[PDB]
RNA sequence: CCGUCGCAGUUUUAUCCGGUAAAGCGAAUGAUUAGAGGUACCUAUUCUCAAACUUUAAAUGGGUAAGAAGCCCGGCUCGCUGGCUUGGAGCCGGGCGUGGAAUGCGAGCACGCCUAGUGGGCCACUUUUGGUAAGCAGAAC
RNA sequence: UGGAGCAGAAGGGCAAAAGCUCGCUUGAUCUUGAUUUUCAGUAUGAAUACAGACCGUGAAAGCGGGGCCUCACGAUCCUUC
RNA sequence: GCCUACGGCCACACCACCCUGAAAGUGCCUGAUCUCGUCUGAUCUCAGAAGCGAUACAGGGUCGGGCCUGGUUAGUACCUGGAUGGGAGACCGCCUGGGAAUACCAGGUGUCGUAGGCU
């Protein structure tokens, strides 16, 4: 059987990128991280204090607690049958804003100014996401030039 | 297989020899494709319908 | 030792001899050019090899059997300085034998052999010489199948020699001074160095 | 012979550190030790010192660090105290004093606690920090950033950063490094903390080498004497400096000077003069055999 | 222009004893007669059977002049060589080295408390602007048409003393 | 008289048999683990909350 | 009933995670073949490899998000934070559904409360370990 | 560019660092609760992030309640402090 | 056009070599009384302004190495799902979708923010 050892497994997964050794640059200290917002987590070998677990690499939470350059994260840990809300303490070398969030808070301020803007002129205006519709009906001119032709090519040893 | 098998309850296909309609677009092809070997699907006239 | 039915298939993992696998025997394939080695590009303008169909294990016993049944065609038909026969598989997966059979505990054998695993399409042993030496090597390739198992084909490339240039444009690019020889190869020259080396070409 | 260690594989694996390290300039290791605003603080401006000294000059910056780079608050230098009287020596412990004062006395103006913090008017050279007054707005919290120099008893970082505090910033510190702390007594001497800020030292020098050698004097002062800048004067031109500083702390540029904007280095050649570079190479070097 | 006068860094003296105690401590007086300044022990890196050396013990001692007195302790040192240093002195960093096989010709005289030591006179040399390499705050390279070479080492060394070099 | 030693293949099932179901999610979720500094200033901020109603009545007027 | 909550062994969109297949070793570590050039090495090439190697790197797969528990406007509380309503969090009033991806579907009560039986399994596709192999032994799905 | 070292097995991390050397030291101290990992989500062991004291250090920002991280340890009863 | 101080991204920024550089700035450079530190004022700290662009620094150059981007390799290798497909087997083809990486070739080679300053 395997040993339960903390780091067991993860050579790779906590190592640093190929050339990207060395000390951790600043603006990963200088990102604010307010209570609800979406964060990613992804353990940082450089730095060993306040690590994540081997489970929760590239696993995404919400921030409930800020401290002093650490942050508590709610993340869903399935085990069995029972997703848990995990409450971790990470800190902020192990973390990144998700930009799905923000893309998401991006079409609510885009929804709320286009429903806005479409209410001064009147107008409606869509909102909902669609699917890929199937392509609606076009013409295709050749140019004048023919099809190219193409056939299978014979075999080369 | 459970990921087949809970595609034909999406489009309430739950027995041998049912059909639904499906509106056509990328999230609904996507999900004829994980379960092509248990489907027939293919594109109605108006006289089918 | 065991016929080579019991270690024909590539079912384990690639087992290297490493610090982890020690104790392991020395294969029995140590030499693999063979012939006039020390010759010319220009020399052995034709190359044929023996193509592999099989995804199986070649014993390093097999390859020796087979490096001298090639050899000593070439040697008889061609000369002893006519050819260039270069084995393309060096044994590195060992083999394990488990002990002479309390069954089964600790079942994990020591060091048998080395095979080396080939792929379908793989070329096992390549011969270089003259034009007109083309029909004995097919046949020196033919004779040496016999030493070996599973299904292998022979095929004439359409390279110049060992190089990686075909027969058509080796000519062009000597002319050009884009291949220059470095005894049984050539060098590509590419257009993307400093100046001086062109010069010294030139 | 040996092997090229600085071969084609070892420029393939090599990673370079940051330009900043690069070029010797910033110390990472501390910057973050310094710069990092506590992530409970959100947003909240670490204001810190940068004094600088170089050959001729005394940079005493107030930045706090943002992604997009630091932002500088306020920037006073050296090489403006002619403006207050002081003409030479702007790269001495008496100069750093009111580069230091001057950047204190800036900022407070440009954030309107000039009225209500103002350090010490009269120089005693002798421990003190600024208190906040209940009802007013807080002192300026900052921090020194002394750089890459060997932070010892005299270094003029502490020149600046005494200059600063006595100005009404409230800057942590001690009077360990100050000149006139006796390591051996582990005690700190005022009076002699004074002289390094007025320039005493620099008189008791300019004094020694007229009773000793005037071609020495006149090669070490000669634009101290260019200037008419005697060792019975220093005490008194800092002193005017001093309080010429507290008065009109503000800072005036020149409104702009229109140039032709005339290019002095050279252009770099394009994609078609190194081919064609290269094309006339080849048909010299052919031509020539 | 003058930012290129090859000058003396600094002269490095070297008095590598076999071994410790009392041979060693007579060797740290003579370098203190000879520089006028406290040597510096320097402890074996390794242990060596056969030298008879141990690890982290004081085994040689060594100084180093700048100033004036630098090119005092040479003219000295070169005195006693005759002013003549082999080519293959000079290194192909620019700087040279020649050994003396006694301190009595030096300028010490000869006591029967002290023995007789063997010194290792190595020249640094330098143009102005070499201290750039040294620095801490924006340190960086001297540059490849600022470095000495070997021959303009020993061309200084044929002008500012005359000196003869042996093939 | 050996037996089997580790399985997880009957296991998926037995998980899905029931779904496997997250916590419903509550508005106003616990707040255990928090810093004690930021909660003590945080129920003071409630203790005193009432003593501005009578200005959150007046500006309330206003629009 | 539409509608709205709520739900999902599924897709779509958005955004992360990984180091397996394959590949590479003229790139690091390790292994390895043959000549060539310069003077046993050294340079430029060349043959063959890794499960406890790797610059690269999938497919499948994992996490999160896809709104009213929101958005917007105006205030209040704090003993925390502080150059300065400066943050932060909490609270109050008012205004705004086009519910803000597709599809299917009733959910919730730590999936409540009590709870029997079971805790010898075995087999197959694929993946995979020991073994010459096994109607062998041991895993993943 | 670390090809050295970092007490040890290995992996990861590490260059004006975490290595080496030096001078000041005892945050290896006194406490409450929460959290992570093995987990039944029990205990132990070992960790994480705070808070309240009292200190160390540095000019300071800060950093430190053991060892760069992953191992190096022990219930009831009883005895002893 | 350019230079400082502090930086963000951290090689398109590095490395070797060569050429050029107004003005300010920076650096080199000149000293050791005080501050401070060394075996030694080389480094460090301090004091200073006689000297120049040597080097650092910046710009440019190299059929430059590397790096970066793209092409190619390639719909190749690999792969999801499927079949009462082939084959003694080893394995391979097709269906449904997904889809690489060297060699090779081409292009590019720092950029952005804050503050002050020079043409
Ligand atoms: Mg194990
Ligand atoms: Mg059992
Ligand atoms: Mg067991
Ligand atoms: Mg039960
Ligand atoms: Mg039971
Ligand atoms: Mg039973
Ligand atoms: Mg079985
Ligand atoms: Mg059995
Ligand atoms: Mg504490
Ligand atoms: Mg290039
Ligand atoms: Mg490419």
């Amino acid at each position: 059987t395997n040993t339960r050892g903390k780091r067991r497994g993860t050579r790779y997964m906590f190592s640093r990128p190929f050339r990207k050794h060395g000390a951790v640059p600043l603006s990963t200290y200088m990102r604010i991280y307010k209570k609800g917002d979406i964060v990613d987590i992804k353990g940082m070998g450089t730095i060993q204090k306040g690590m994540p677990h081997k489970c929760y690499h590239g696993k995404t939470g919400r921030v409930y607690n800020v401290t002093q350059h650490a942050v508590g994260i709610i993340v869903n840990k399935q085990l069995r049958g029972q997703i848990l809300a995990k409450r971790i303490n990470v800190r902020v070398e192990h973390i990144r804003h998700s930009k799905s969030r923000d893309s998401f808070l991006q079409r609510v301020k885009e929804n709320e100014r286009k429903k806005k803007e479409a209410k001064e002129k009147g107008i409606w205006v869509e909102l909902k996401r669609q699917p890929a519709q199937p392509r609606e009906a076009h013409f295709v001119r050749t140019g004048g030039v023919e099809p190219q032709l193409l056939e299978p090519i014979p075999y080369e040893f | 297989s459970p990921k087949v098998r809970k595609v034909l309850q999406l489009l309430r296909l739950r027995q041998i020899f049912n059909g639904t309609f499906v509106k056509l677009n990328k999230a609904s092809i996507n999900m004829l494709r994980l379960a092509e070997p248990y489907i027939a699907w293919g594109y109605p006239n108006l006289k089918s319908v | 030792r065991r016929p080579a039915r019991c270690y024909r298939y590539c079912k384990n993992k690639p087992y290297p001899k490493s610090r982890f696998c020690r104790g392991v025997p020395d294969p029995k394939i140590r030499i693999f050019d063979l012939g006039r080695k020390k010759a010319k590009v220009d020399e052995f303008p034709l190359c044929g090899h023996m193509v592999s169909d099989e995804y199986e294990q070649l014993s390093s016993e097999a390859l020796e059997a087979a490096r001298i049944c090639a050899n000593k065609y070439m040697v008889k038909s061609c000369g002893k300085d006519g050819f260039h026969i270069r084995v393309r598989l060096h044994p590195f997966h060992v083999n394990r034998i488990n002990k002479m059979l309390t069954g089964m505990r600790g079942a994990f054998g020591k060091p048998q052999g080395t095979v080396a695993r080939v792929n379908i399409g793989q070329v096992i042993m390549s011969i270089r010489t003259k034009t007109q030496n083309k029909e004995h090597v097919i046949e020196a390739l033919r004779r040496a199948k016999f030493k070996f198992p599973g299904r292998q084909k022979i095929h004439i490339s359409k390279k110049f020699g060992f190089t990686k240039f075909n027969a058509d444009i080796f000519e062009s690019m000597l002319a050009e001074k884009r291949l220059i020889p470095d005894g049984c190869g050539v060098k590509y020259i590419p257009n993307r160095g400093p100046l001086d080396k062109w010069r010294a070409i030139h | 012979f040996v092997k090229v260690v600085k071969n084609k594989a070892y420029f393939k694996r090599y990673q370079v550190k940051f330009r900043r390290r690069r070029e010797g300039k910033t110390d990472y290791y501390a910057r973050k030790r310094l710069v990092i605003q506590d992530k409970n603080k959100y947003n909240t401006p670490k204001y810190r010192m940068i004094v600088r000294v170089t050959n001729r000059d005394i940079i005493c910056q107030i930045a706090y660090a943002r992604i997009e780079g630091d932002m500088i608050v306020c920037a006073a230098y050296a090489h403006e105290l002619p403006k207050y009287g002081v003409k030479v020596g702007l790269t001495n412990y008496a100069a750093a004093y009111c580069t230091g004062l001057l950047l204190a006395r800036r900022l407070l103006n440009k954030f309107g606690l000039d009225k209500v913090y103002e350090g010490q008017v009269e120089v005693t050279g002798d421990e003190y920090n600024v208190e906040s007054v209940d009802g007013e707005p807080g002192a300026f919290t900052c921090y020194l950033d002394a750089g890459l120099t060997r932070t010892t008893t005299g270094n003029k970082v502490f020149g600046a950063l005494k200059g600063a505090v006595d100005g009404g910033l409230s800057i942590p510190h001690s009077t360990k490094r100050f000149p006139g702390y006796d390591s051996e007594s582990k005690e700190f001497n005022a009076e002699v903390h004074r002289k390094h800020i007025f320039g005493l030292n620099i008189a008791e020098y300019m004094r020694l080498l007229i009773e000793e050698d005037e071609d020495a004097y006149k090669k070490q002062f000669s634009q101290y004497i260019k200037n008419g800048v005697a060792a019975d004067q220093l005490e008194d031109i800092y002193k005017k400096a001093h309080a010429g500083i507290r008065e009109n702390p503000v800072h005036e540029k020149k409104p702009k000077k229109e140039v032709k904007k005339k290019r002095w280095n050279r252009a770099k050649l394009s994609l078609e003069q190194k081919k064609d570079r290269v094309a006339q190479k080849k048909a010299s070097f052919l031509r020539a055999q | 222009n003058p930012m290129r006068e090859l000058r003396i860094r600094k002269l490095c003296l070297n008095i590598c004893v076999g071994e410790s105690g009392d041979r060693l401590t007579r060797a740290a007086k003579v370098l203190e007669q000879l520089t006028g300044q406290t040597p510096v022990f320097s402890k074996a890196r390794y242990t060596v059977r056969s030298f008879g050396i141990r690890r982290n013990e004081k085994i040689a001692v060594h100084c180093t002049v700048r100033g004036a007195k630098a090119e005092e302790i040479l003219e000295k040192g070169l005195k006693v060589r005759e002013y003549e240093l082999r080519k293959n002195n000079f290194s192909d960093t620019g700087n040279f080295g020649f050994g003396i096989q006694e301190h009595i010709d030096l300028g010490i005289k000869y006591d029967p408390s002290i023995g007789i030591y063997g010194l290792d006179f190595y020249v640094v040399l330098g143009r102005p602007g070499f201290s750039i390499a040294d620095k801490k705050r924006k340190r960086g390279v001297i540059g490849s048409k600022h470095r000495i070479g070997k021959e303009e080492a020993m061309r200084w060394f044929q002008q500012k003393y005359d000196g003869i070099i042996l093939p | 008289a050996k037996s089997k030693n580790h399985t997880t293949h009957n296991q998926s099932r037995k998980w899905h048999r029931n779904g496997i179901k997250k916590p419903k999610s509550q508005r106003y979720e616990s707040l255990k683990g928090v810093d004690p500094k930021f909660m003590r200033n945080m129920r003071f901020a409630k203790k005193h909350n009432k003593k501005g109603f009578k200005k959150m009545l007046a500006n309330n007027a206003k629009n």
